[PDB]
RNA sequence: UUGCCGUUGCUAUGGC
């Protein structure tokens, strides 16, 4: 058991990153590792996407602490130079978490992914 | 088949079909120039001038029916290049540099009639006629440069507020230039009427690359939505070509007695006959597609290999090498190197492929267009290819081609791109023969 | 008796038989791509028709096709638009959601007992089924 | 008759918390306080049968 | 700007002929200005002007293009003894009127 | 989730409407029939005159709760589940019933009337 | 369309009042109107339910119209069975009108302010502006719902109001 | 062969 423990494979892995795009695109997406424990402790949070290779992995390992006490799910997703693509922006990010919205175009999207990676843990 | 099978109707059809006009621009033609074994591979002349620019974009090339060539930089910088030489380097004829000076005063849509860029000059593309140059990038603008003075003779914007477009084509031997903006858009203009005609929708994803050949119609391809479509624009319709590789089933396939997995993003086109294109894709897929098949007919798993793995020295900070060697979850971390550059020579056997693995590659497609194979590896160009292009010269028989190709150290369009492998910036010129 | 001419039998009238069930099968499982429009075009009175479904959408390339193949604009023969042109788009915004139609699904029509379930070729025979099997 | 039924729901979800008590979403910001009282006499739960 | 598009060229050589479907598009524009799209017309063929005509022209719903069947000719002389006299009347030279009575 | 008592069984036999069939008929949705352990007990003791009743309430698809009470009132039994959980239909044919059910709120009330099941409090029946 | 058979009901009361204050539809013609043809289709989906697996009817008709449920956009990607048709309802149809969509998309600050947009020709849904706000967006056309070219909210010039003010501060 | 800085060729490379 390594320390960046539930990795989302193949298809998982293109499921959150195809949500993590449409919340950038409808702003529902908060980027990078102190926002999202900024909105994970705030409470406008449903999901939180890490990455399992940034530089060293403690940097974002002290997201599932916040994660296990706020009964958020939490994924590792295999690039952070594929989270960087999927968010949208010009930089690899390392971490991404999907605010609540409830008037939200994408909530059954954000759900379905939300109960598979519920499954996954 | 009996002896009388004919059928009224389609001899009338074929009447009026005798009795029109225009065989000329709607040619059906598939791969004629099947050279794809002639040449040869292992001796092409690789010169790499590597130029004094931060972040090279796209190339323009062309050739008459002198050649030039054009470059554009992310340091806002077209540059004209004289490449009718054919054995040497290409040579700087104008530089043409757009910066802070042209952000317009107004900060409003449609007055952004500034003569130059200031950000991010993404595509550009050289005219038929070559009396035209046309670039742009993240400032909403097509900006037309002519030839002989390089002067912006006109300014075009794409009027709104996302209007960034990505990829350029003109159709060949016409003045119609198709470009796909980020608004899931594909906007068409005509550069000697300084026109728009059609602006066309369909897109799921940002429209990130186009490609065009000697009819009216286009292929284009999304980021994310992973569908490649193509556009008949005097119809205004579309055919929807969408991926489809399961890692589970081809996991099965294998396991009928193996790293190959999802698909992320398809990236890059090149129409290669009006009968099929190929789609490079972000898992290193290179797909070869008809026109009667939703699916694609052949698949090449990884084009261009699997990214290094991420050093131990450099995962955790954790003491032991046991523990940092367990922190990187055997193979289940080990990414491709997505092909981001992908070129046609048209209606022909042979195309490139190319990205941050160091070495272009050259495939010939089989003869009877269901496959493709590795001819050879081109290990002159340290960096990401974020263009690709091939020039002649020479008869039907013998013929001699330069693949101009732009090399950078960062993606054209978000940088993402770390480890920088001793890469330079600069045109990759490789002649080859017969 | 003796022969006479009908082209009521070498007629194509080819509808007795489709079925969009079936067709809609087909086009799911025919691996050849579909020529779907632009997607704003299909809409039709700014919204306030439907989008347009796909029998409009056929039967439009097919006006539009004989008008530019043999170069002549139509009528407004009232007899016919005043029964067809009004039921169709009484049909069409009673049946047809988001430019689908759900009529095919709310009509009594036996699928099995024209579409499939072949008549000529009905194999009568025990000797006939398994040469035709084989 | 959509401005009417604009304002005859905004009041239907302001009388629904004075029978109910209504999810706002969450905690604000710092936790102040219970700001309207606590009652200790008071047990709003559904006993069974 | 006002931009054209000639599509289905066939030759009439019996009406001595040759017509085809125009596609007029025209961004932000009215419309199609038929007069000065037949100086469009007769620019970008061989000249011919008081002998070429599009008379079938249909604009879309929202503008943007229109589709129209063009038909230049050579010899305005035959222009004058085959285009029919409503259509000469509306662009060309000939004009009839009638004793309207009963 | 359809709690049924023992006047729907009774009066859905003297109709014949089927158990899940006439529900999902009624309700255009899918149905779980759910048969209380007092409304078992209340069919079992109405004695071997309803043994065509007993015998079509233990049926495989129609599924069954377990009630916790002493003795076998079924009426009771299912108003003080519904009104704990409103999550349920009350399927029923008594006056009384119908009458306690209908004052309640927001609980839906389906009754054999008539050659099919109606149903009543609930507002998206079409 | 056609009312319900008990119309009046104090539930069916609350229940219009909620569908129409939290989607900003006019009157009663817009539910009745959906939930009209919503019953239709799940009364379709029933009969395809009570005939047995391996009929043709059952087969043909239920993939079609669970197909054309997702390409319609009411039904999601995964639930490719003929029971989701029977748990559909209203608010899954109605969801997807322009006006929730717009409302959704973030393209206004309310429902109302979308219905205003539409009927006042911002909001073009491909290449068309649309004016009316009952549209059913299909799957597709979902991401195309945009502000249109010819608005001042897009990219176009200024409404009249503002270039009258314009006008009123040269003078 | 360029923004520079270096190995330089009397033309290739490598560091930002
Ligand atoms: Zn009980």
């Amino acid at each position: 058991n390594p320390k960046a423990f539930p990795l989302a494979d193949a298809a998982l892995t293109q499921q959150i990153l195809d949500v993590v795009q449409q919340a950038a695109n409808l702003r529902q997406l908060k980027k990078g590792a102190n926002e999202a424990t900024k909105t994970l402790n705030r409470g406008i949070s449903e999901f939180i996407i890490m990455a399992a290779d940034c530089e060293p992995i403690e940097i974002l390992l002290h997201l599932p602490l916040l994660c296990e006490d706020k009964n958020v799910p939490y994924v590792f997703v295999p690039s952070r130079v594929a989270l960087g693509r999927a968010c949208g922006v010009s930089r690899p990010v390392i971490a991404a978490s999907i605010t609540t919205n409830d008037a939200s175009a994408i909530k059954t999207q954000i759900y379905a992914v939300k109960d598979k990676i519920e499954t996954l843990l | 088949d009996e002896y009388n099978n004919f059928d009224a109707g389609d001899l009338d059809k074929d009447i009026i079909a005798s009795r029109l006009k225009e065989d000329v621009a709607e040619q059906q033609g598939r791969v004629f120039r099947y050279f794809g074994d002639k040449l040869l591979i292992s001796e092409a002349k690789q010169s790499f001038t590597r130029v004094g620019e931060n972040n090279l974009t796209c190339i323009s090339c062309f050739q008459p029916v002198r050649l030039f060539a054009y470059t554009v930089s992310k340091d806002l910088q077209l540059t004209k290049y004289d490449i009718t030489d054919f054995s040497k380097r290409p040579k700087k004829l104008k530089y043409a540099k757009g910066g802070a000076k042209y952000i317009p005063t107004s900060k409003h849509e449609y007055e952004n009639t500034t003569e130059g860029h200031y950000d991010e000059i993404l595509t550009v593309a050289a005219s038929p006629d070559g009396k035209y140059v046309v670039t742009g990038g993240r400032d909403r603008k097509l900006i037309v440069w002519s030839t002989e003075s390089l002067s912006p003779v006109k300014v075009i914007p794409t009027k709104d507020r996302r209007g960034e477009v990505l990829s350029l084509a003109f159709r060949k031997n016409s003045d119609q230039l198709y470009a796909s903006c980020a608004d899931f858009k594909i906007r068409t203009y005509s550069i000697n009427q300084f026109s728009q005609l059609e602006i066309l929708y369909g897109h799921h994803d940002i429209v990130e690359d186009i490609s065009a050949l000697a009819m009216e119609r286009c292929v284009t391809v999304g980021a994310r939505d992973r569908t490649a479509m193509l556009w008949k624009i005097p119809d205004e319709t579309r055919l929807t070509f969408r991926g489809g590789d399961e890692p589970q089933k081809l996991l099965r396939r294998w396991m009928k007695e193996p790293l190959f997995f999802c698909e992320g993003s398809i990236d890059v086109v090149s129409m290669v006959d009006d009968f099929h294109f190929i789609t490079g894709s972000d898992n290193g897929n290179i797909c070869l597609w008809s026109l009667a098949k939703k699916k694609p007919i052949f698949t090449e798993r990884i084009a261009h290999g699997i990214l290094p793995e991420p050093s131990f020295n450099d995962i955790s900070g954790e003491t032991d090498e046991e523990l940092r060697k367990r922190q990187l979850q055997g193979k289940k971390l080990l990414q491709p190197f997505w092909i981001t550059s992908l070129y046609a020579i048209p209606y022909s056997n042979v195309f490139i492929s190319g990205s941050w693995s160091g070495s272009l590659k050259v495939w010939k497609i089989s003869d009877n267009l269901r496959s493709f194979e590795l001819l050879g590896e081109l290990s002159g160009a340290k960096g990401v290819v974020t263009k690709i292009q091939v020039v002649e010269s020479g008869k039907h028989g013998k013929e001699k081609f330069r693949i101009l190709a732009s090399i950078a150290k960062e993606h054209r369009l978000g940088r993402w791109i770390a480890n920088v492998s001793g890469a330079r910036n600069g045109i990759y010129s490789a002649v080859i023969d017969q | 008796f003796e022969d006479r001419f009908d082209a009521r039998e070498h007629k194509d009238r080819s509808n007795k038989s489709r079925m969009q069930a079936m067709e809609e099968y087909i086009r799911e499982s025919s691996d050849q791509p579909d020529w779907s429009a632009s997607i704003g075009a299909d809409i039709v009175n700014h919204g306030r028709g439907g989008i347009k479904s796909l029998r409009d959408t056929e039967k439009e390339r097919r006006v539009t096709s004989f008008e530019e193949d043999n170069f002549t604009r139509l009528n407004i023969t009232n007899k016919a638009e005043k029964r067809k042109q009004k039921q169709r788009e009484r049909n069409a915004r009673m049946n047809v959601i988001g430019g689908e139609d759900f009529g095919i699904f709310s009509s009594k029509r036996k699928l099995e007992d024209s579409t499939s379930r072949r008549g000529a070729k009905k194999t009568r025979s025990a000797w006939d089924r398994a040469q035709r099997r084989l | 008759s959509r401005v009417k039924k604009r304002k005859k729901y905004q009041k239907a979800q302001k009388k629904l918390k004075s029978v109910r008590a209504v999810y706002s979403g969450g905690q604000s910001g710092v936790y102040e306080g219970e700001k309207t009282g606590i009652k200790k006499g008071l047990t709003r739960s559904v006993k069974f049968k | 700007a006002v931009t054209i598009r000639t599509r289905k060229v066939i030759s009439n050589p019996l009406l001595a002929r040759k017509q085809f479907v125009v596609d007029v598009l025209h961004p932000n524009r009215a419309n199609v200005s038929k007069d000065e799209l037949r100086e469009k017309l007769a620019e970008v063929y061989k000249a011919e002007k008081d002998a070429v005509s599009v008379f079938g022209f249909r604009t879309q719903f929202g503008g943007g293009k229109s589709v129209g069947f063009g038909l230049v000719y050579n010899s305005v002389a035959e222009a004058k003894k085959f285009e029919p006299t409503y259509r000469l009347v509306r662009y060309g030279l000939a004009e009839k009127v009638e004793k309207a009575s009963r | 989730q359809v709690l049924i008592d023992t006047n729907f069984i009774n009066f859905s036999i003297q109709k014949k409407v089927d158990i899940v069939r006439g529900m999902m008929d009624c309700l255009l949705a899918k149905c779980n029939p759910l048969i209380t352990d007092c409304v078992m007990a209340e069919l079992e003791k109405l004695g071997p005159k309803y043994r065509i009743a007993l015998k079509l309430a233990r049926d495989p698809r129609i599924k069954r709760l377990s009630c916790s009470h002493k003795g076998t009132y079924a009426d009771d039994c299912l108003v003080h589940r519904v009104l704990q959980h409103k999550c349920y239909i009350v399927a029923t044919n008594d006056a009384g019933l119908k009458q306690r059910i209908r004052k309640i709120p927001g609980i839906p009330l389906m009754s054999v009337g008539g050659h099919a099941y109606v149903i009543e409090k609930l507002p998206d029946v079409f | 369309y056609s009312t319900p058979k008990r119309p009046y009901e104090s539930s069916r009361l609350d229940a219009e009042l909620k569908l129409a204050g939290e989607f900003g539809l006019k009157n009663k013609k817009e539910i009745y109107r959906i939930s009209f043809q919503l019953s239709k289709i799940r009364r379709a989906a029933r009969d395809l339910l009570t005939r047995d697996e391996k009929d043709p009817k059952r087969l043909f008709e239920g993939n079609a119209l669970i197909r054309r449920l997702v390409r319609v956009g009411v039904l999601s990607e995964d639930k490719k069975k003929l029971d989701y048709v029977l748990a559909l309802k209203v608010e899954d149809f109605l969801e997807r009108r322009l006006q929730t969509q717009v409302y959704k998309l973030g393209l206004a600050k309310s429902v109302h302010h979308a219905r205003v947009l539409i009927t006042q020709r911002h909001i073009a849904v491909g290449k068309q502006i649309v004016n009316i706000p009952s549209f059913m967006v299909r799957l597709d056309s979902e991401k195309h719902i945009d502000f249109a070219p010819t608005s001042p909210f897009g990219g176009a010039r200024p409404g009249r109001v503002a270039r009258r003010n314009a006008a009123r501060k040269a003078e």
